[PDB]
């Protein structure tokens, strides 16, 4: 996994009227379920990139914020006959790994 | 086979000569999608012209796209003026005055099928104008999504006036509006009035408690032609499982996909839910998720799908509050029945032993797990030697989702290897979200040129 791959599957906030709407577009747009896939899980963050940035750390360093930020909790409900999704938003600590002194993975909630 | 042109765009920018190019195919097209294309109801005029001349277009699908109340005046122009099987405005923006112009359709088409009209809040006001339409003689509508559009308990004295005036209704699916249990007690008696062969219903989410699970019951009992029920993510609890049993249970009901995620059921539901998988031949798909199901439970559902009537072949029952304490009991429903194909049980901690265990039921000449999930089951790299040696002998192992789980780039590579075998007929292997170095990049990428017919999906 790279940085912008952490950015495209893990960092959005985009207006959709409900948790449904956003994650089964979401999950599309952002080049995850394509081809026939449905991810079971996904959680999208929604700050300021720096944040999780904030700068250098031994690499596969996992790394906490300090303010728990918005974040909206994908769930996978029904595949076929297409995606279909639940999900909770939530105020949480986002965790994340390290490389090149960059976040290139969501390890925590 | 081939059946019409199909113009299928998703989530890109349209670009008006490219538009003007598309036009003079749609004029050809069987089917035309175009779901989440930023389209906006200046779009929607050149669309209506297409479906009054295209004697071929069936389906037309516009999801996501910010049409508006404008946009489906101006699209339904054309469909004022006669031949569209299935129409989706999902997500459009709609309000309750877009209602009017799709009773003034539905009262038109009786070619009409399909309308997908969900996420827009078209509220009970809107929908009761919809209902008008569908009442009409004309109207041969089948299916109906009516999902998160804003439906109180208001709605359903039109809805069951609607119902008893649709004998075609096969499918509907009224989840995500707050309904209540009075509400959908009164819909139940509307569907079971009803002349129709429902075949699908959907109330998830809609506020549903154990008060009204003797009605869903005596739909499930009086509509044999029931396939599809969902009442997931409604707190009916292990009470109103019971009493959804005693229609799962009548002889009229032959119901084969089953969806109570997130009811709030415990251990104790498990004994009813045992009667079911062991008594209803029908039954082939069952999704539990996110019930407190426990070990205890797990294991009495195990015990039921070891009688030779149980037919289930998909059973999800990811975060379950399952163990390895269960998985000797799942193991042994591996061994013998041949009907189950696909198993979720991700979010569980079973850890290592736990996955173990299964991969012994796993290898049994009779077991027919096509499609096995384990994402976040705790597992580390010391289980994929053992998972590995699953992927090259199991022939019929064709999904393995193994995500979120801690594997290392140690156990990555063990899988690999296995990958690499020619024995192996694992199709997809499913391993978002974990943390390897660069080098597994590499080798993943090397691996996608071996054997494309494997497919590694992060």
């Amino acid at each position: 996994p790279t940085y912008q791959d952490f950015l495209r599957t893990h960092v959005d906030k985009t207006s959709f009227p409900n948790i449904a709407a956003y994650c089964n577009v979401m999950m599309v747009r952002r080049g995850i379920n394509v081809h026939g896939r449905c991810k079971s899980l996904n959680t999208f963050v929604h700050t300021d990139p720096r944040n999780l940035n904030t700068i250098n750390q031994p690499n596969r360093a996992l790394r906490t914020t300090q303010q728990q930020l918005p974040v909206t909790d994908c769930k996978l409900i029904r595949s076929h006959p297409t995606c279909s999704y639940t999900g909770n938003q939530f105020n949480h600590r986002v965790r994340v790994g390290c490389w090149g002194g960059l976040p290139v993975h969501l390890d925590g909630t | 086979y081939f059946q019409g042109m199909d113009l299928d765009i998703q989530c890109e920018e349209i670009n008006p000569s490219r538009w003007a190019e598309l036009l003079s195919t749609m004029k050809s097209c069987s089917t035309i999608r175009l779901d989440d294309c930023n389209l906006s109801s200046s779009n929607c005029k050149d669309l209506s012209s297409i479906i009054h001349t295209n004697p071929s277009l069936k389906e037309l699908k516009l999801n996501n796209n910010e049409l508006g109340d404008a946009g489906i005046e101006y699209l339904c122009k054309g469909l004022l003026t006669p031949s569209l099987q299935k129409l989706w405005l999902q997500n459009c923006n709609l309000t309750s005055a877009s209602c009017e112009t799709l009773r003034s359709v539905l009262s038109a088409q009786p070619s009409l099928t399909e309308l997908h009209v969900g996420d827009n809040k078209l509220g009970t006001a809107g929908v009761k104008v919809l209902c008008q339409g569908l009442m009409n003689p004309n109207c041969k509508l089948q299916k109906l999504q009516l999902e998160y559009c804003e439906l109180t308990a208001d709605i359903v004295e039109a809805l069951n006036a609607a119902l008893q005036a649709k004998p075609t209704l096969k499918e509907l699916s009224l989840s995500n509006n707050t309904l209540g249990d009075t509400a959908v007690k009164q819909l139940c008696r509307g569907l079971v009035e009803a002349s129709c062969d429902l075949e699908l219903l959907h109330l998830e989410n809609c506020g549903i408690t154990s008060d009204s699970c003797r009605d869903i019951s005596a739909v499930l009992s009086s509509k044999p032609s029931l396939l599809d029920l969902a009442v997931g993510d409604n707190k009916i609890g292990d009470t109103g499982l019971a009493l959804l049993c005693q229609g799962l249970l009548h002889p009229n009901c032959k119901i084969q996909k089953l969806w109570l995620w997130d009811c709030d059921l415990t251990s104790a539901s498990c004994k009813d839910l045992s009667r079911v998988f062991s008594t209803k031949e029908t039954l082939l798909e069952v999704s539990l998720i996110d019930n407190n199901l426990r070990d205890s439970g797990m294991e009495m559902l195990c015990q039921a799908l070891k009688d030779p009537k149980a037919h289930l072949q998909e059973l999800w029952v990811r975060e379950c509050g399952l163990t390895a304490a269960c998985c000797k009991a799942v193991s042994s429903v591996l061994s013998v029945n041949k009907h189950l194909q696909v198993l979720h049980i991700g979010e569980n901690k079973l850890g290592n032993a736990g996955v173990e265990i299964l991969c012994e039921g796993l290898l049994h000449p009779n077991c027919n797990i096509h499609s096995l999930w384990l994402g976040n089951c705790d597992i580390t790299a010391a289980c994929c030697a053992t998972l590995a040696n699953v992927m090259v002998t199991k022939q019929n192992l064709t999904e393995l989702d193994l995500s979120y789980n801690t594997l290392e780039d140690e156990g990555v590579m063990k899988l690999c290897e296995a990958v690499r075998n020619p024995n192996c007929k694992m199709q997809q292997l499913i391993l978002y979200d974990i943390f390897w170095g660069p080098e597994v990049d590499d080798e993943l990428k090397a691996l996608e040129e071996a054997r494309p017919d494997v497919k590694i999906i992060s």
